[PDB]
């Protein structure tokens, strides 16, 4: 896995590569790991997937009905304070690493979010396996206050560099851009990867295959 | 606090359970509900209660629930309490399926049940529940099969019975018309039609003012049926028809 | 209606009162303390010939050395007898050596008050115990007999009588009693006196009779042996 | 500790009062009514409100459950903040469990049989309100009503509290199988002008609607436009 | 970690590395370890980030609670003493060692350490975290009773340079806060503004 | 009467009958005396017997070395009170390795006993205690009531007629603290005669003593071993 | 009907025939016991709280009488009705308000803590073992959107934020001054917020006060922290106020 | 009826169970404080009812905290039980926080547990008033006093008991602001005289502490000289 953030001058963009592994096979080509947290926040997820997964849905779930409650959009704060807590509590059990971002009316923040419960208020952060080759991208390119374009360009550049360098990582690179005005989720944002073609045609037709036993069951 | 308690589960001077009998009075009040066993099947037919000209029609019935794969049941007395005890009939035969994986005897689940009914009437200081149930099914140790339970915890096995509204008046019809070991489906389905007749006596009988269930066996496996409106008038035509021969 | 808790303006409390009372519904219990042993006697009250007089079981034995006679609901003193012979039982397996009558009944007696309805757990005992008892035995004090009502009030007594005959019987046993009375002195008494207040013709199947001695561990008199008494008598 | 006793029992004739005493201020509380048209539902509910000096905009009684799920009341207002915030945990609940919205049936199965444990649980009254609640799912809007006792029902249209009777009548001679949302909001405004008393404003009156799109509040500027014509 | 806290007549100074690292990497550059308590009262942080900020937060709740029903502002001791239980009960399952600095009315300027374990003491200037180690003696030689807040402001700053060029798990800008009487004033030294040092090439 | 069955109902009066109606549980007990000199503190109980071939109830209990009682009112809550009392000052000893205080012991009864008239469905104790003990600040007699209260004393008498036991022992008190053991508990029995009716007097059967002091731990006679004290009651 | 009773309905929380809860209806007598009003105002600026202060013993510390409360730095409370249930009400509000900025990482907003508190009082009127508080909260705070507010809870479990509000004694009467002089203002909003609550207060309760009869509490949009002024800050407005 | 239950409000929106409470309080006999310029002085007129107890037996006065006084009236084993939660308090604040308790707090504590049993049909209301004295150089003297309602205020003067009224009105004629605790124990001695209503209850002790700059912020019993000097004055005053 590789996932990042960044703050530009008007929000936040997210992004994430695609790949699921079990072991050092590729289970899945094309997992999505850019999760909803409320309209005006998002959260990438590194680690264990079954617990980014559940934890990032249960504090969505508990955001909404405090949205509900409050009539307001919630907090990136919020959000935070609710996951961390939550780790802590664990103890590093639940194996989720986040990248938290959105806009609200203080405007954008973004967070990185540990397994153990600690969390990092910055302005660019990466998580996963690939995590330094993303960072490096980031510490050579990172400006303030870039432009949306701009921004887009640098996070997707960065998951490409841990798609590329870490066999943990692979497959298309998802964005999620999130201003005031605007939610554009991105998935997939680029396909920089594609597996080849098929030389020879392996069509087996009917009666290859030696049967032993049929029963045909009609349905309404 | 001892001022306040109304003290639900107590005896009164003659040995009786003044809140069971009080139930029992308002499931006396409720539809009418009966229940007729047949050779190759069983079935419920009750009164409904909403029919106001407003009201939406979203479920397949109003009084009639699917219990399992093989049982189904109706109701008559308070609706709420009654959706708390069909809710957990259905538990109780979920868990004898996990435990043994074959479908809950019929009497088993009934037995279950008023096991629950009877801790209300014996301890906890609760008001019980205010529900009899009719029960109909097929298991694989006495076939089709007919159940009656109330508010006491006792329940009983019937050819034919009812509970609500004019049961009594509903009984007597049963007894006088009920062919032992000789019932088809379409002869039980006749005989309710008439009895409904004559006990809902205000006013005139109609397919939306009643509900009709069967439950029978086909190809090795049970089926459970609520009749359509076109059938149930049909079958309250075919009765008028009947009722046009009775002199000459 | 008022709790079970409630003490009356004379500070006694209803309940206790009240199964205090209950006793006096009871058949007739008889015990004596002699230099030679304890004895127990007891009317069975046969309200059928039909009913099997063996089946009535009035006077029981906790330990070897200790027997106990009740009056009043039986149903109840199942509990307290049961209570008594874990006691004697779990002192033995302590400290290898007999427990005391004296300790026995304290031990019981500790129950008496142990009911309520909003201190305990979910659901313990609503009201007192409606059973009077004379535990009978002996120990290195030698022969006792003690006496124990629903109040938890336990006491030695040289004679006692329970239950409904006992103003009648007690009065008897002032009479005949003496400090340097026989066992068997003491068993006639107790049987002419059961005789006088009994309603029924007495006779070897409707009471029971035990004894403990120094020598000689809890015994239930035989048919038998309760017959060869009664001619006498 | 709590008292474990029933408060809600039998009488001799098999009646439950402390039910039909709560039925009794339902039946005391603001008008509401709701219409199911053909592509949407309508709820719509009075104000109690006296005095200009409340802020008409901080409390409400047409809510939010879920995005496609919503609700209004006659009855006590606190004891409907209870069933709002049961109501909302429920949706969740499910939410995350089967990852679909719950349908509302379901919801209001679940809300009722809250109710019905008030009927019986130990050292309580029963909910002192009746619930409209709608919703849309399966292609296909939904109006239900839940009363004190848990029982629930479905509606194409009704009415509750204050002069409900004149209300139901009202709504069977003007509601139609093929009516549109839009038809069904002004036929809603003049079940409440029937029992109103004050003259209307957007300001004391409350209006929510529930189709394809999802359930939400009329604002304040389109209540006054359905307003003008009435 | 290099943290540090220094009294002077009216107020404290706090000072802190800014590196947070797992293992040889460093996951974050720019940390920010003096977080505050209340209004004048701050900790620096060492040891366990999710472990310093669990308790920081929790201890911040409870003062805050306390100080409204007392309806005063708390004393540097209250927060110190909120901090000890806590680290002290959980001494176990926390990796945690705290400076706790501030200003109240009663007591004026005041550092107290509470170290892993979950000791408490007072002390005229205290260092923890790991890169403490290499400037005891820098410290020991150069305290001086009676330093001036501007003369305690140079002395964290030069012992958080000279700890940070030798420890590899310390680094990336210092930061400092002064607390008094009239409130708390942060500031960021970088770059060319931390202290230097020659390598003593030959 | 809508006021008296319950210990949580206060009365318009400020009173709370359940506590009161206790502490008539223990003016029908039989009579118990307590009195101290400056070396000991001794305690004298009359022993009421159901039947005349009963032995008489048990009045004076053991409490520790240093500290015995007497009680009157329900048997089952005196035991119940002295059971709690051995136990803390078994836990006293294995802590301290040192005897609990007297008035240290008493404040614990205190405070367990009033739990109980605070709460619905609970009752107070029916009992009353007379304590004697003996400690670093010297020889103490205190008693406990019902209500919870207690009270430090030169000497008392509780139970039924022992307003005469207290009137002989206002008249003599002032002898008291420098009465040798013997003139100490002839002056006991004197208190508790005055509760009896004309016709009877103390025997070896009616009478049960405590005494601790200085030199001896608690120690209880009973039956012939009695008679030492109440021949020269001349 | 028509004041009907059944039962144990006037003694617990339970329906009456008519649907009503006479203990809940008892405990709104019980605000009343304390002799007490008290007023709040809101207009674009401010919020303002004004309470009578009542001494009547000379051996009192008069600053420890009090009915105004700092809930956070930001929130401020009148307290109307009988104290001690006042006091534990002011404790749990407290409590809630800390709570959610632990949680959530921001200050609870005053209509959630007034909601929060009315949530409380519900379940006191369902459950039969515990009484009702008989005690009146108005909430003030500034929120970021909205400007100034003004919350009110009752024993009912009711609350509603307002433009202008009172609890107590004279409520009703200071619901018609407040009534009649909004009306009149353009966009019916309050201007001079500290004026109009002392006026009211003055007129329901016909005294004209000395500055240390009353108690006032503000917050405003420049100066969010809950703010009690001292003799001389209501001196200066009762003299501003004496000379027109 | 309408007075049996805390948990029941009567239809005026009393509680009864509680004003009942409060008649326990003023059925006992009168319990006094007065702060001063230099700390806080405790006085109760403590009525023997027999010859047979020991001097100081029932105490009304205790020490709560090294630095806290407390003085009760009506039903003593209440107020004993709630000197315990006093106690306890004080001494969790020291554990938790590090520190001596500030008395208000002290007092608003105490005073939230009184108001819990004024709520519930499952308890009954305490039957006692009690006041807390404290001294400090930093919190000057302080003087608190509790109610069975669970209200809490300060005070420069206080009386609690069945002359609580005549008490008042001579603590009023006192300029207390400026005098010290060595003057003020002379005054309380005298006060408790003149409510003591010698006829109707016979004989009585006088109880006295104080917590004050004399003391050390300690509250203490008076010392037995200058108790008996204040007995004199007072006794030879009445005249
Ligand atoms: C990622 O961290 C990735 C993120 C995950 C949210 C998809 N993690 C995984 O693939 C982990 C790594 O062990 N694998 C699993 O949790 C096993 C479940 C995968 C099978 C599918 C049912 C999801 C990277 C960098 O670890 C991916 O290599
Ligand atoms: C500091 O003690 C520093 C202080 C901390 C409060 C920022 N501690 C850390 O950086 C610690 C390791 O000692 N790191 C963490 O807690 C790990 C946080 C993220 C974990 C994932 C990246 C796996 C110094 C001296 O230790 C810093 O080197
Ligand atoms: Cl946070
Ligand atoms: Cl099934
Ligand atoms: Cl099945
Ligand atoms: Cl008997
Ligand atoms: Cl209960
Ligand atoms: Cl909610
Ligand atoms: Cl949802
Ligand atoms: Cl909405
Ligand atoms: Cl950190
Ligand atoms: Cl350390
Ligand atoms: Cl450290
Ligand atoms: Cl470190
Ligand atoms: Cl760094
Ligand atoms: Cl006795
Ligand atoms: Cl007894
Ligand atoms: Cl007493
Ligand atoms: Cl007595
Ligand atoms: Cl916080
Ligand atoms: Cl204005
Ligand atoms: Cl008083
Ligand atoms: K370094
Ligand atoms: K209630
Ligand atoms: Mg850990």
């Amino acid at each position: 896995t590789t996932i990042a953030g960044v703050v530009y001058k008007d929000g936040i963009v997210l992004g994430a590569d695609t790949r699921a592994t079990e072991g050092m096979v590729v289970a899945d080509k094309n997992c999505s790991k850019i999760h909803f947290i409320s309209p005006n926040i998002y959260c990438c997820g590194a680690g264990t997937a079954a617990d980014t997964d559940m934890t990032t849905q249960l504090i969505s779930s508990n955001l909404e009905l405090h949205s509900l409650s409050t009539g307001r959009l919630p907090r990136v704060v919020t959000a935070n304070r609710m996951l961390k807590q939550m780790l802590f509590r664990y103890q590093g059990y639940i194996g989720a690493a986040l990248v938290l971002g959105g806009v609200d009316v203080t405007g954008p923040h973004l967070y990185s979010i540990y397994p153990h419960g600690s969390t990092d208020k910055l302005p660019y952060v990466t998580m996963g396996s690939g995590s330094l080759a993303a960072m490096a991208v980031f510490e050579d390119k990172f400006r303030p206050d870039m432009e949306e374009e701009e921004a887009k360009n640098l996070v997707s550049e960065a998951i490409a560099a841990g798609i590329f360098n870490d066999l943990g990582s692979g497959s298309n690179i998802d964005l999620c851009v999130i201003s005031k005005n605007k939610l554009d989720f991105l998935r997939p944002y680029t396909v920089p990867n594609k597996k080849g073609t098929r030389l020879g045609r392996y069509r087996c037709e009917k009666g290859t295959t030696a049967v032993l036993t049929e029963k045909i069951t009609p349905l309404e | 606090s001892r001022r306040y308690d109304s003290r639900t589960t107590i005896f009164s001077p003659e040995g009786r359970l003044y809140q069971v009998e009080y139930a029992m009075e308002a499931i006396g009040h409720a539809g009418t509900c009966l229940g007729i066993l047949a050779n190759d099947g069983v079935l419920l037919a009750a009164e409904r209660r909403n029919i106001h000209k407003l009201l939406d029609e979203v479920f397949f019935s109003e009084k009639i629930y699917k219990l399992n794969e093989d049982m189904a049941c109706s109701v008559a007395g308070i609706t709420s309490d009654a959706n708390v005890l069909t809710n957990e009939l259905r538990l109780i035969a979920q868990r004898y399926l996990l435990q043994y994986q074959e479908p809950i005897p019929c009497e088993q689940l009934v037995t279950a049940l008023c096991d629950i009914k009877q801790a209300y009437t014996q301890f906890g200081g609760k008001r019980p529940f205010g529900v009899s149930l009719l029960y109909i099914g097929w298991d694989k140790h006495y076939g089709f099969q007919l159940y009656q339970s109330d508010p006491s915890g006792n329940y009983g096995g019937w050819k034919a019975t009812c509970i609500g509204n004019n049961s009594a008046a509903a009984v007597s019809m049963l007894k006088q018309d009920y062919k032992e070991g000789e019932m088809t489906l379409k002869s039980a389905l006749a005989l309710a039609i008439k009895v409904l007749n004559k006990t809902m006596d205000v006013s005139k009988l109609s397919a939306e003012k009643v509900e009709i269930a069967t439950l029978t066996r086909e190809n090795g496996k049970t089926v459970i049926r609520v009749l359509k409106q076109k059938e149930v008038e049909q079958l309250i035509k075919k009765h008028e028809e009947e009722e046009a021969k009775a002199e000459r | 209606d008022r709790g079970v808790n409630t003490f009356s303006p004379e500070g006694r409390l209803f309940q206790v009162e009240y199964a205090i009372e209950a006793i006096k519904l009871g058949s007739t219990a008889i015990g004596i303390q002699t230099s030679e042993g304890v004895c127990l006697a007891v009317e069975k009250r046969i309200t059928s010939p039909l009913m099997e007089p063996s089946s009535i079981e009035k006077i029981v034995e906790i330990d070897a050395h200790i027997g106990c006679a009740m009056s009043g609901l039986i149903a109840d003193a199942k509990t307290l007898i049961d209570k008594a012979r874990v006691e004697t039982q779990n002192h033995w397996f302590t400290y290898n050596e007999t427990m005391t009558v004296e300790s026995v009944t304290q031990a019981v007696s500790n129950l008496a008050l142990q009911f309520g309805e909003e201190d305990a757990d979910p659901g313990a005992m609503s009201r007192p115990f409606g059973v009077a008892l004379l535990f009978g035995g002996v120990d290195e004090k030698g022969p006792q007999l003690f006496h124990m009502d629903p109040s938890g009030t336990f006491v030695q007594c040289d004679a006692r009588a329970i239950g409904s005959a006992s103003e009648g019987a007690q009065s008897s046993l002032q009479e005949v009693y003496h400090k340097s009375m026989t066992l068997k002195e003491a068993i006639k008494s107790s049987l002419i006196i059961l005789k006088q207040v009994m309603e029924e013709k007495l006779n070897a199947t409707n009471i029971e009779l035990a004894t403990v001695q120094p020598g000689q561990n809890f015994h239930m008199f035989t048919k038998e042996e309760l017959e060869e008494v009664i001619k006498d008598i | 500790r709590g008292y474990s006793f029933s408060l809600t029992t039998f009488s001799p004739s098999g009646k439950l009062v402390q039910i039909e005493y709560a039925l009794a201020a339902v039946a005391g509380g603001a008008p509401s009514v709701g219409i199911k048209a053909a592509n949407g539902v309508v709820l719509a509910t009075e104000k109690k409100q006296k005095s200009i000096l409340y802020d008409e905009r901080s409390v409400h009684k047409v809510e939010p459950i879920t995005k496609h799920i919503g609700l209004v009341y006659s009855g006590m207002g606190p004891d409907y903040r209870v069933l709002v915030h049961r109501a909302r945990k429920l949706a969740q609940q499910y939410y995350l469990v089967y990852q679909e919205p719950i349908p509302t049936a379901q919801l209001v199965q679940r809300v009722a049989s809250v109710m019905q444990e008030y009927t019986q649980s130990g050292g309580v009254r029963p909910f002192g309100v009746s619930l409209l609640i709608c919703g849309w799912n399966e292609g296909r809007p939904y109006l239900f009503q839940s009363d004190p006792s848990g029982a629930y029902f479905a509606w194409k249209a009704t009415a509750m509290g204050k002069n409900y009777v004149n209300g139901k009548t009202f709504l069977e001679k003007r509601y139609n199988e093929d009516l549109e949302l839009e038809d069904a909001i002004h036929t809603a405004i003049l079940t409440l002008k029937e029992s109103f008393e004050g003259q209307m404003t957007e300001d004391n009156i409350e209006v929510g609607i529930c189709n394809e799109a999802g359930f939400r509040r009329l604002t304040p500027t389109e209540v006054k436009d359905y307003l003008a014509a009435i | 970690t290099t943290i540090m806290a220094v009294q002077f007549d009216g107020g404290v100074v706090l000072g802190a590395d800014s590196r947070t690292t797992t293992g040889s990497y460093i996951a974050n550059r720019v940390t920010d370890k003096l977080t505050p308590i209340h209004d004048r009262i701050f900790c620096c942080r060492s040891g366990s980030a999710a472990d310093t900020q669990a308790v920081a937060d929790a201890v911040t709740y409870q003062l805050g609670f306390h100080s409204i029903e007392l309806n005063e502002p708390p004393l540097v001791h209250t927060a110190a003493s909120l901090f000890k239980e806590m680290c002290y009960r959980y001494r176990e399952d926390l990796m945690a060692g705290i400076i706790i600095a501030g200003w109240d009315p009663q007591e004026g300027g005041q550092v107290y350490s509470v170290p892993m374990g979950g000791m408490m003491v007072r002390q005229s200037f205290a260092i923890g975290g790991s890169g403490s180690s290499y400037i005891y003696g820098y410290v020991d030689a150069t305290y001086r009773e009676g330093m001036t807040k501007e003369e305690c402001l140079q002395f964290t700053a030069n012992a958080l340079a000279l700890a940070m060029e030798r420890d590899g798990s310390s680094g990336g800008v210092i930061r400092l806060a002064a607390i008094a009487e009239s409130g708390v004033e942060r500031q960021v030294l970088l770059g060319d503004q931390i202290p230097k040092f020659a390598v003593a090439t030959l | 009467n809508q006021y008296d069955n319950d210990v949580t109902v206060w009365s318009p009066q400020g009173r709370i009958h359940q506590i009161e109606y206790a502490m008539e549980a223990v003016k029908q007990g039989s009579a118990t005396v307590g009195l101290k000199s400056k070396t000991h503190a001794v305690l004298v109980a009359l022993k009421r017997a159901q039947s005349e071939l009963a032995a008489h109830q048990k009045k004076i209990l053991h409490v520790d070395n240093h500290i015995g009682i007497s009680i009157a009112g329900l048997t089952a809550d005196a035991r119940l009170l002295c059971n709690f009392m051995r136990q803390e000052c078994l836990d006293s000893r294995f802590v301290f390795d040192r005897p609990l205080p007297v008035s240290r012991l008493v404040s614990l009864i205190g405070s367990k006993t009033q739990i109980p008239t605070q709460r619905y469905g609970r009752r107070p104790y029916g009992v009353g205690l007379l304590i004697a003990g003996y400690d670093d600040m010297g020889p103490h007699i205190f008693q406990t009531c019902p209500s919870a209260n207690y009270f430090d004393c030169r000497a008392m008498s509780i139970g039924a007629r022992s307003q005469s036991a207290r009137t002989y022992l206002e008249r003599h008190m002032s002898e008291f603290m420098e009465c040798n053991l013997n003139e100490l508990v002839k002056h006991g029995l004197r208190a508790l005669r005055e509760t009896l009716p004309a016709e009877q007097d103390l025997t070896t059967k009616n009478v049960s003593i405590g005494i601790v002091g200085k030199d001896l731990e608690f120690t209880i006679y009973d039956d012939d071993d009695v008679s030492p004290f109440l021949e020269g009651l001349e | 009907s028509r004041g009907s009773s059944a039962g144990f309905d006037r003694h617990i929380t339970i329906f009456s025939p008519e649907g009503r809860l006479y203990q809940v209806e008892y405990a709104f007598k019980a605000i009343n016991q304390g002799g007490l009003t008290s007023v709040a105002v809101r207009g674009k600026d401010c919020a303002v709280i004004v309470t009578q202060k009542k001494v009547p013993d000379k051996l009192l510390d008069s600053s420890t009488v009090t009915h105004l409360f700092k809930i956070t730095e930001n929130i401020g409370c009148v307290m109307t009705g009988m104290t001690a249930d006042s006091r534990s009400q002011v404790q749990r509000a407290r409590y809630e308000a800390a709570n959610w900025k632990y949680k959530y990482g921001y200050e609870i907003p005053v209509d959630m803590l007034c909601k929060r508190i009315a949530d409380i009082s519900q379940v006191y009127t369902q459950n039969a073992e515990m009484r009702p508080l008989g005690c009146c909260m108005i909430l003030i705070g500034i929120d970021e959107e909205q400007g100034p507010q003004v919350y009110k809870c009752d024993p009912a479990g009711y609350y509603c934020g307002f433009k202008a509000t009172a609890a107590g004694v004279k409520q009703t009467e200071s619901t018609s001054f407040l009534e009649k002089k909004v009306k009149k203002k353009f966009d019916w909003t309050f201007e001079q917020t500290v004026e109009t609550a002392i006026t009211c207060l003055s007129t329901v309760l016909s005294i004209d006060f000395k500055p240390s009869e009353i108690e006032v509490g503000v917050v405003t949009v420049e100066n969010p922290k809950f703010r009690i002024l001292t003799e001389a800050e209501i001196d200066a407005h009762l003299v501003a106020l004496a000379e027109r | 009826g309408y007075d049996l239950s805390a948990s029941t409000f009567s239809p005026d929106g009393r509680v009864f169970q509680v004003e009942y409470a409060m008649k326990a309080v003023e059925n006992s006999s009168t319990a006094i404080g007065i702060r001063c310029k230099d700390g806080v002085v405790f006085g109760v007129e403590k009525l023997v009812l027999s010859k047979l107890y020991e001097e100081g037996s029932n105490k009304r006065l205790f020490n709560v905290d090294r630095h806290v006084g407390m003085a009760v009236a009506g039903l003593l084993a209440d107020a004993r039980s709630l000197a315990d939660i006093a106690r306890e308090e004080a001494s969790n604040f020291r554990s938790n926080f590090g520190y001596n308790i500030p008395l208000k707090h002290l007092a608003d504590r105490v005073a939230m547990y009184v108001h819990a049993y004024t709520l519930y049909s499952a308890v009954r209301p305490f039957g006692c008033s009690f006041m807390l004295g404290s001294y400090s150089v930093n919190d000057g003297a302080q003087l608190y006093m509790i109610d069975p309602s669970g209200v809490s205020y300060g005070y420069w003067g206080c009386a609690i008991g069945k002359a609580r009224q005549a008490a008042k009105t001579e603590i009023e004629k006192l300029q207390m602001k400026e005098m010290t605790c060595r003057d003020i124990v002379k005054e309380v001695a005298k006060i408790i005289y003149i409510v003591h209503d010698e006829v109707k209850d016979k004989a009585f002790e006088l109880e006295l502490s104080w917590v004050g700059e004399l003391t050390n912020g300690r509250h203490e019993i008076v010392p037995k000289d200058i108790r008996e000097e204040a007995e004199k004055y007072a006794k030879e005053s009445l005249k």
